């Protein structure tokens, strides 16, 4: 496989490895693979397998809900979380002996 | 298909392994996605990597 | 311009779905030339220029942006003329533009790509050219370009945990925090800047 | 392409090794031994000497 | 004597003689470096004036 | 000689724990605060058995705004800040500055070019960082003596920098359309023609110890070796480029010539190896012939012929004329060619005409006034082609001033051509590329 | 009383600091130049016996010659602190004084000062090589008097109390 | 040429030559000149305040070649090394300080240089 | 034999992974001939203006 | 006269804060953290000293505490001349004093001049310059003229000296103060590093302790120029809750993983030895004199919360300055990480 | 997987072996990996505000993993607790909720997956980048705040809190 990749056969042209090995660019992606439909991770499709297996499947029920949410809130105010100074709700550190 | 062995070519592509052998998820994404990670997906072999470490 | 110059009219005889906007100006050598690109075919034209004959021996000398939405003439502003580079800066957001030269044809290519989207999306070419990688990781955090299916987004030249595009006309060169040294923290902080005005 | 010329370093004094460079060498000092020539032929330099009334 | 020794000129003071340096009524004597000494530059304003 | 591929390469295959990484390998910081790094470098490598492995490099310890403090700052203020960008080719920086200010003013500077000083004060300038790089490189790789060598030699070449403008460094002398005449003498130009007679005796001290070495052989033959394609595909330019034989110089181009350099017979190097051993010769070899180009440039401003008497067939001395005293006429081309510019210049200034005082005033108050357009201008610097992309609209400040280093992509290729060698190879590449930070951030 | 041990001792210690007076291999800028200019035979450092050195524990001078950014003041701070005692710190350049040619910057810490404790400062942009072989001189002499600058009292018999 | 420390000089009369113009606050391009003038009780154009800050000026020249009264002048003083921060704050008195005391250098090499262009 | 081990899955990764198309990770080192390095002679390419 | 104080705390080190201080005794532990509290918020800040070596550490990160222009360092300081106090004091309104004994010194008589002396004359100073707005005194809790610590019997005749010579004087006595440059946790670590076996105490380490932050300190001391009423009138800070030697040596082992070991050296014997030969900082006979005596926040004066300071308990406060020094015993690998 | 977050990218838990002799695994989602990264190639790009949100959801995740080792390199673990750091970020990214443009929010996850990279390998310092977990109205854990400016203006208008407290210096 070595050799018909291009790699060095011999003690003297070993020296020039990183010439076959390393310095060759590496052909830049298909322009088709940046117009695929979804980028999730590939797995296998758990129809007709156990509830229990179907558990590890991806939640879509998460996705429809999220779809649903965005459709009903297209714009939304900026939350503002206030800066006033209030006493801390945990007060263990500055309550606590031991 | 020539010099891969029982690996077989389909209509659409070659497969990656012999006939019956079951195919591997890391190996199909290392394929599609190679050195691109959106996220650290925690897989069943993810964690349990974890746990046994 | 006593040299012998030829237009590279090859990108779009190719892409033959695009129009094709070209200057010369005896402000540049006399091998130069720029171009006006669309960013939807960016990629493909980049992957084209690195592989065709003539074209093959191309370099990716330069890559930056520029801020054209606060572009104004502040000098002779009737003498612009309808054909002027210029008049594509008006009311857009950004322009990203390349630069090459090319060994066999003993030129230089320059192409323009106006990005109007507010996100400002583009297509990398880092993919293409190696030492593109560099350039618009510096574009990228400088101006803000969101750079697309490219190599390595981190940041270069900014400081750690810190966001901002200082490059923008809106940012002040004078920025918005100081870093001191806090006896409290023992250490290097960063707090409000309060700087000296001539 | 056909006819390359190459410069080899064959010797302590890589100007030796190539003819230009001799010849360098060899007006950077006529040149030194022709302004001496000059000057001692003069026999004086004219100098710039200051002087405070410039500034009455 | 510093631009002569910096071989700016080759002219040096001359006491009691044609000169080669102006002397006006305002100069003052020279001073070496003051700093981390009393006689040393305060800011107007400064802590320490 | 048998086969050692299996032993010089190890690849990784899916899931397998023998073609893996089965060592913690060492993450370090090479620098900024290392001897070796330049002092605002910090590496992460990946060493494993001390060949480094992973590159990260962080270039950002120096960055300052350089071109956003441009871009508030009207053109003339913005020229010292390319005197920053690189610490050993400040004039050149200087140079590439003014040439796109000029462009796109739509002049030139006469003045400069037929006084000679934008191409003797360039290769000088060539020979400071030639002089810097190899003296550094040299005392990576262990040699010690070079740099007190190489630095005598820079430190006089900072003395006629100093003698030209007042500061050894950072001169700030080149400004468009303009020139200090009065600063240009011939006794400088003398001094010039001594220190490049000297100057071939520190070459010959350097190349004894350095050339034929063995042990210097050893460390630079073979290592960061790489081909045409490689000096394509990452933008080399200059030393790095011509390496690889690819025979690009900016200097000795139709289209691209910026100074004296097209109409001098001059001489550029190239080697058929792409290593660190050839850019070290390259770099030797165009020392050298920086003095022959400064010999012509000095030649071209030469009086060398005289008077004859027609009796007796001598040369028939002015005694009480100051061309007697030299042979060498600054002034002698632009006077002869540029007769009412030049008299205008050494005739009317700002003390005794009202248009040069309001000139004068306006010069210093807000810069000169550059017509909106976009230009691109680039030199032949020490490290490579540097460049300016300047888009001005057409007031007294520059609307954007983006500044091409060969630098930053010198260092891009630093993993590919240093990867599979060890950390003492890696200092030697570090070295070999020619890089200083400041223009890089 | 131990000053009459302790005077001398002091003086030969002070001599002794100020005879070996090695600073830390650290540039930053164009400053560093100059300093490479200084070390140089031109103007011989180690005529008055300042050696650098590559690591900071084997350090005595902190030699900020270059501009400081915010990404790297946390690295000077390090730096200063892993410095083994006694020690002092020289600012050289604009840059490393005030912020020299980019005090008005986004990045670049208005100060090496900020950071650090500077014990001298040499103006320059860049310092001349003499001017740093002026500045580190003062230092040492300062620094020889550092260990005793009148501060206790004689009493009558003219021993510091 | 060498520019080393800044100064102020004065005619031979005793005159400041500043007049408050402001054109080497302009050209300073690091911004380090700060100028404030109001007239004087005779009616003379000088200034109230005049503050270079050594620290934040890169010693280019700017300030004296754009004076056009020869005001401002970078005499050949270098050995100008500062303990306190403090000390590199240059006033109007300081200025004025170093122009009297290096009065009779600066005007020996101003004598050539403006012989030069004759 | 030590060696053997990580030798063994090559073929596979080879045949089965674009070596150019697929991006794998790999360590390797460059070697140099101590022998050519000493015996290797100086000498660059000069270039002058057409005659 | 006038208590007001009229100041912009909302700024950083390039502020105007409108406060002018000037703080005697800062080259000690606590002077660099009182400097920069004030100096943080834009506040001119002068600092005179007479210290040897002038070279410390001690000394120069005082010109940390404000920057340039703002903070002043006053060399050569006389501490009997009276125009040197109206110098260091002319310009400021606000005159902090934390010249006291140092734990280095036995002798009576450089006791009391430090802690009677020095503060009487600063409190004189002050009532002689009119614009001295607030003067804030550093006295030690416990003070008291039966105590058998020369420094707390000194101490407490010069409060008394400062408030009769002042009388809008303002008297702190804070409690063990802790933190990085602290002699109570860096002492406890370097003993322990330097003995490698065991803690030397001198008594039953029953007496009680109630340690308190250097930054609540700090933040007390801004409260008290903030609030008028704080004028003539002595504060005792400490922490919340009080432990015994043995507690505090107890949570130092449990927080750092260090075990425990005191080993005990009588009393009597310790008292002598140390009072017969010389004393410094790691050997003194303040140390075993203070080991038996309570510091600890009385009744009988305003305590902290009367300043509106909450201060944080020991456990909290002092994890953080422990971290470098924990035992390695055994640890999971991805803690071997580090 | 050739990335930083691949599954072989662990540490070995032994010089000659990996947590087992019959097994292969390592903790790579709650420590640094083993080998550097060298490259992070950019998100793929959302079409949808789902796509947008899960993307934003999972880098939390990988924060709320990560920041109990964070907290312990960079001992910060007594100004704020594990749960407390991971609150203060969740109001980080709440101010942030309101974005609705795919594109930005992919860039702003690649800033924020390089700043977490950054803690995690040490490349920031512990008081720059406790600002992003320090709490926005809660006094930090290992100071003792000062509440006299809540006794002073008890019950009373931040309008007249801030009136009181001015907004300028008042010597100049
Ligand atoms: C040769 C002629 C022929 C005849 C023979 C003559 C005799 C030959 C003797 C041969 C052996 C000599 C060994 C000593 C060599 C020189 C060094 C030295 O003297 O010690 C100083 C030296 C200083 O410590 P260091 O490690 O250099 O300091 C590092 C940094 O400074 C620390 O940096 P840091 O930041 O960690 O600072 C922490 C803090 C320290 O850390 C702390 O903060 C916690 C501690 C604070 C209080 C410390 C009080 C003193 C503790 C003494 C401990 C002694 C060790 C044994 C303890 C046993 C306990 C069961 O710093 C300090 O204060 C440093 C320690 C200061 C010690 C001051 C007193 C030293 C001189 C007197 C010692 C007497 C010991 C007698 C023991 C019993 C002998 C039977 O080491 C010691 O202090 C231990 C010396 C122990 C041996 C003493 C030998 C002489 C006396 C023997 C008895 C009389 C003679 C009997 C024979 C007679 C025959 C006729
Ligand atoms: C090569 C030179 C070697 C020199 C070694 C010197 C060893 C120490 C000599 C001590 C002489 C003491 C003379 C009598 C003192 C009279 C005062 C008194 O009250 O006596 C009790 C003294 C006084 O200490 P005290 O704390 O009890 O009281 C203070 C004094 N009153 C009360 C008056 C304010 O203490 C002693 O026990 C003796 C002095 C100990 C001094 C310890 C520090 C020594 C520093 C040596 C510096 C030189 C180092 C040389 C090596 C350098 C190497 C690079
Ligand atoms: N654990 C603690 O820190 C506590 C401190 N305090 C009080 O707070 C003050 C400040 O705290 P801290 O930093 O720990 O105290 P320090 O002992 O560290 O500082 C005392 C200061 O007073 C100077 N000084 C000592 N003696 C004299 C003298 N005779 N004449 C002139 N100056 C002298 C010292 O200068 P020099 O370096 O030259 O000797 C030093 O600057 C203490 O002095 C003490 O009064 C009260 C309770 C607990
Ligand atoms: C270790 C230190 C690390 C510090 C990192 C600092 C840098 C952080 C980079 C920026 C991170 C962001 O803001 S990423 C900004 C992400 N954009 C959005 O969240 C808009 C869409 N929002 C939603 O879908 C929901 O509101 C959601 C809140 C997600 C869930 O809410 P619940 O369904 O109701
Ligand atoms: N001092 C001089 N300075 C500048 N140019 C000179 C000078 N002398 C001669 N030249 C040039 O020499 C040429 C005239 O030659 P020649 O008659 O030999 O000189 P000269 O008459 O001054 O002795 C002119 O180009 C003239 O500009
Ligand atoms: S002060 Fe001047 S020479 Fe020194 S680092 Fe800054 S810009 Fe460079
Ligand atoms: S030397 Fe230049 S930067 Fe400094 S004050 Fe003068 S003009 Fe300004
Ligand atoms: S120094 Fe010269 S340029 Fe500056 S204000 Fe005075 S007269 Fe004008």
């Amino acid at each position: 496989k070595m050799r018909d990749l291009g790699f060095p056969m011999e003690g003297e042209e070993e020296e020039y490895i990183e010439q076959r090995v390393f310095m060759r660019e590496q052909l830049p992606p298909l322009e088709s693979e940046f117009w695929k439909k979804n980028y999730d991770p590939y797995e296998q499709d758990l129809f007709h397998f156990p509830d229990s297996f179907k558990a590890y499947q991806q939640q879509y029920k998460r996705y429809d809900e999220a779809k649903k949410y965005f459709e009903e809130n297209p714009n939304v105010e900026a939350t503002i979380i206030d800066r006033e100074f209030k006493e801390p709700t945990n007060k263990k550190p500055w309550t606590r002996k031991y | 298909v020539k010099g891969k062995g029982s690996i077989r070519k389909g209509i659409h592509g070659e497969g990656f392994g012999a006939p019956s052998h079951a195919h591997d998820a890391l190996i199909h994404q290392i394929k599609q996605s190679k050195d691109t990670m959106d996220y650290q997906n925690i897989t069943n072999e993810v964690a349990q990597n974890f746990a046994n470490h | 311009m006593q040299n012998k110059y030829m237009q590279p009219i090859q990108l779009f005889i190719v892409f033959e779905k695009l129009n094709s906007k070209m200057w010369i100006s005896k402000k540049l050598n006399s091998n130069h030339s720029i171009a006006l690109i669309p960013s939807n075919w960016f990629y493909s034209i980049n992957l084209f220029l690195k592989r065709e004959l003539l074209f093959s021996n191309i370099t990716l000398i330069e890559n930056s942006a520029i801020d054209t939405i606060s572009y104004n003439l502040e000098t002779n502003q009737n003498d612009l003329d309808k054909t002027n580079i210029e008049n594509y800066f008006f009311k857009n957001k950004m322009l990203v533009f390349y630069n090459y030269y090319n060994y066999f044809l003993k030129s230089k290519l320059t192409l323009f790509i106006i990005l109007n989207n507010l996100n400002k999306n583009i297509d990398s070419i880092d993919r293409i050219f190696a030492n593109a990688n560099w350039l618009e990781r510096e574009t990228s955090e400088m101006y803000g370009i969101n750079y697309k299916w490219k190599i390595d987004t981190r940041k270069l030249l900014l400081d750690y945990s810190k966001i901002e595009n200082p490059m923008l006309k809106e940012f002040q060169s004078e920025g918005t925090q100081d870093a001191f040294y806090n006896i409290f923290e023992n250490q290097v902080v960063v707090l409000k800047n309060e700087t000296v005005e001539l | 392409k056909y006819n390359p010329e190459l410069y080899i370093y064959k010797t302590y004094d890589m100007a030796a090794d190539d003819p230009v460079w001799r010849q360098v060498k060899l007006d950077l000092e006529w040149t030194f031994e022709n302004i001496a020539e000059r000057r001692e032929s003069l026999g004086y330099m004219p100098t710039f000497k200051g002087d405070p009334n410039f500034w009455q | 004597w510093h631009g002569w020794l910096s071989h700016q000129y080759d002219d040096f003071p001359t006491r009691t003689g044609n000169s080669a340096f102006v002397k006006h009524h305002y100069l003052k004597q020279h001073t070496a470096n003051l700093s981390n000494t009393p006689l040393n530059h305060v800011p107007q304003g400064a802590p320490q004036n | 000689m048998n086969r050692s591929i299996f032993q010089l390469w190890k690849p990784e295959s899916p899931r397998s724990n023998v073609n893996s990484k089965q060592i913690k390998t060492m993450n370090v910081n090479f620098g900024p605060q290392h001897p070796a790094a330049h002092g605002v470098l910090r590496l992460i490598l990946q060493l494993n058995g001390e060949i480094a492995e992973r590159f990260d490099p962080h270039i950002g310890l120096l960055h300052r705004g350089s071109e956003k403090l441009i871009e508030d700052r009207p053109y003339l203020q913005g020229m010292p800040y390319f005197d920053r960008f690189d610490y050993v080719s400040m004039m050149v920086q200087e140079h590439a500055y003014c040439l796109g200010i000029e462009s796109l003013l739509g002049t030139t500077n006469y003045s400069a070019t037929f006084t000679q000083i934008r191409t003797m004060y360039d290769e000088l300038t060539r020979i400071l960082n030639h002089l810097l790089a190899v003296a550094c490189h040299a005392l990576d790789v262990g040699s010690m003596s070079s740099v007190f060598w190489a630095f005598e030699e820079r430190e006089k070449l900072m003395e006629f920098y100093e003698r030209v403008c007042g500061a050894r460094m950072h001169a700030a002398f080149y400004r468009p359309n303009e020139v200090n005449l009065n600063a240009v003498s011939s006794f400088l130009m003398e001094d010039i023609l001594e220190f490049s007679r000297n100057f071939f005796t520190t070459l010959n001290e350097m190349h004894n110890v350095l050339t034929y070495n063995k042990i210097w052989k050893q460390r630079l033959i073979n290592i960061g070796t790489y081909s045409f394609q490689t000096c394509l595909d990452y933008g080399l330019t200059g030393v790095m480029a011509r390496s690889c034989g690819l025979k690009r110089d900016l200097r000795l181009s139709k289209t691209e010539t910026y100074a004296n350099y097209y109409y001098l017979n001059f001489r550029s190097y190239t080697g058929q190896h792409g290593d660190c051993y050839d850019r070290f010769l390259i770099r030797m070899n165009e020392m050298c012939e920086s003095l022959n180009i400064v010999n012509q440039s000095i030649n071209k401003i030469s009086k060398f012929n005289n008077i004859v008497s027609i009796n007796t067939k001598k040369n028939i001395l002015n005694k009480e004329n100051f061309n007697r005293q030299t042979t060498v006429l600054p002034h002698l081309v632009l006077s002869y060619l540029n007769k009412n510019d030049y008299n205008l210049k050494n005739t009317k200034n700002d003390y005794n005409s009202m248009e040069e005082l309001i000139t004068h005033f306006k010069y210093w108050s807000k810069g000169l006034k550059v017509e909106s357009g976009y230009t691109y201008q680039s030199v032949e610097s020490p490290k490579g082609e540097f460049g300016v992309s300047m888009l001005s609209d057409g007031s007294n400040k520059p609307y954007k001033c983006k500044v091409r280093s060969p630098a930053l992509h010198h260092l891009q290729v630093l993993p590919k051509i240093g990867k599979g060698h060890f950390l003492a190879d890696l200092v030697a590449l570090v070295g070999t590329v020619d890089i200083v930070f400041g223009e890089i951030d | 009383r131990v000053d009459y041990i302790v005077t001398p001792i002091n003086a030969v210690v002070s001599w002794a600091r100020q005879g070996s007076f090695w600073p830390l291999t650290f540039g930053l800028a164009c400053c560093a130049v100059e300093m490479m200019h200084a070390t140089v035979s031109r103007y011989d450092f180690d005529r008055f016996g300042v050696i650098f050195r590559a690591t900071p524990r084997q350090a005595d001078l902190i030699l900020v010659a270059g501009t400081l950014t915010n990404k790297m003041a946390p690295g000077l701070r390090r730096l200063y602190e892993q410095t083994l005692d006694p020690k002092w710190v020289l600012s050289m350049g604009s840059c490393a004084n005030g912020g020299g040619y980019y005090h008005y910057s986004y990045s670049v810490v208005r100060g090496c000062n900020r950071i650090i404790p500077v014990d001298i400062y040499v103006p320059g942009c860049p310092p001349t090589a003499e001017a740093l072989m002026f500045g580190v001189l003062q230092l040492q002499k300062s620094l020889y008097r550092q260990i005793n600058e009148g501060e206790k009292k004689y009493n009558k018999k003219d021993l510091t109390y | 040429l060498f520019r080393g420390e800044h100064a102020l000089r004065r005619y031979p009369t005793g005159e400041e030559r500043c007049i408050a113009c402001k054109l080497c606050q302009s050209a300073c391009p690091a911004r380090a000149i700060t100028i404030e003038t109001e007239p004087r009780p005779d009616g003379s154009r000088r200034t109230v305040r005049y503050d270079i800050d050594m620290t934040k000026c890169i010693y280019c020249g700017f300030c004296q070649e754009a004076c056009p009264v020869d005001a401002i002048v970078e005499g050949p003083n270098y050995e100008q090394t500062a303990y306190l921060h403090e000390d590199l704050f240059y006033d109007k008195y300081k200025l004025l300080e170093n122009g009297d005391k290096w009065e009779p250098q600066i005007a020996r090499n101003i004598e050539y240089l403006i012989n030069q262009p004759l | 034999s030590n060696k053997n081990y990580t030798i063994v899955k090559q073929s596979n990764l080879l045949t089965m992974f674009d070596f150019f198309k697929d991006f794998i990770n790999f360590s390797f080192i460059r070697k140099q001939d101590l022998n050519n390095q000493t015996n290797f002679n100086p000498s660059l390419r000069s270039i002058k203006k057409k005659y | 006269r006038s208590t007001q104080l009229k100041f912009y705390d909302g700024g950083n080190r390039q502020s105007i804060s409108g406060i002018r201080a000037t703080i005697f005794g800062a080259t000690g532990f606590m002077g660099p953290y009182i400097g920069a509290a004030l100096g943080y918020i834009g506040s001119d800040v002068i600092f005179p000293h007479n210290h040897v070596y002038a070279y410390d550490d001690y000394v120069k990160e005082l010109k940390l505490c404000a920057g340039s222009g703002q903070s002043y360092i006053m060399r050569h300081f006389n501490y009997d001349d009276d125009n040197m106090y109206d110098m260091a004091i002319k310009n400021s309104n606000v005159v902090i004093n934390l010249v006291g004994s140092r734990l280095q010194n036995k002798n009576f008589q450089k006791a009391a001049y430090a802690n009677i002396h020095v503060a009487k004359k600063i409190a004189e100073a002050c009532a002689r310059n009119p614009n001295v707005r607030r003067l804030i005194h550093f006295s030690a809790a416990g003070a008291d003229t039966k105590s058998p610590s020369p420094d707390l019997h000194t101490k407490f005749h010069g409060e008394e000296a400062v408030l009769n010579a002042f009388p809008n004087a303002t008297i702190f006595r804070p409690c063990t103060v802790y933190g990085m440059q602290d002699y109570f946790i860096r002492h406890w670590i370097k003993e322990r590093d330097w003995w490698y076996h065991f803690n030397i105490v001198t008594d039953d380490c029953t007496a009680k302790r109630q340690p308190i932050l250097i930054n609540d300190v700090a933040q007390c001391v801004l409260n008290a120029l903030k609030l008028q009423e704080s004028a003539g009138q002595i504060y005792e800070l400490g922490g919340p809750h009080v432990y015994s030697r043995l507690e505090v040596f107890e949570m130092l082992a449990n927080l750092s993983g260090r075990p425990p070991k005191l080993a005990h050296i009588p009393h009597d014997i310790a008292l002598k030895i140390t009072q017969n030969f010389y004393n410094w900082e790691f050997f003194n006979m303040e140390k075993v004199i203070k080991d038996k005596l309570d510091l600890i926040v009385t009744g009988k004066h305003k305590t902290i919360s009367d300043l509106y300071v909450q201060p944080v308990s020991f456990p909290q406060g002092a994890e953080q300055f422990i971290d470098d020094v924990r035992y390695r015993g055994v640890e999971t690998h991805d803690n071997l990480e580090k | 997987m050739n990335h930083y977050w691949g599954s072989s990218n662990t540490i070995p838990a032994s010089s000659t072996q990996n947590n087992n002799y019959f097994s292969g695994g390592g903790n790579n989602v709650t420590i640094r990996g083993n080998e550097i990264m060298e490259r992070l190639p950019s998100q793929t790009p959302s079409q949808n505000m789902v796509q947008a949100s899960m993307k934003t959801l999972r880098f939390y995740r990988k924060f709320c993993r990560l920041i109990p080792f964070i907290l312990r390199i960079h001992n910060i673990g007594t100004k704020f607790t594990a749960q407390q750091a991971m609150i203060n970020f969740g109001n980080y990214i709440r101010e942030r909720n309101h974005y609705r443009d795919p594109g930005l929010i992919d860039h702003r996850i690649q800033l924020g997956y390089e700043l977490l990279y950054e803690a995690e390998m040490h490349f920031s310092q512990h008081t720059i980048l406790m600002q992003y977990l320090s709490p926005y109205n809660t006094p930090l854990s290992d100071r003792g705040y000062s509440y006299l400016e809540k006794v002073k203006y008890g019950n009373k208008s931040k309008f007249l809190q801030g009136f009181y407290k001015g907004n300028k210096p008042t010597e100049f």
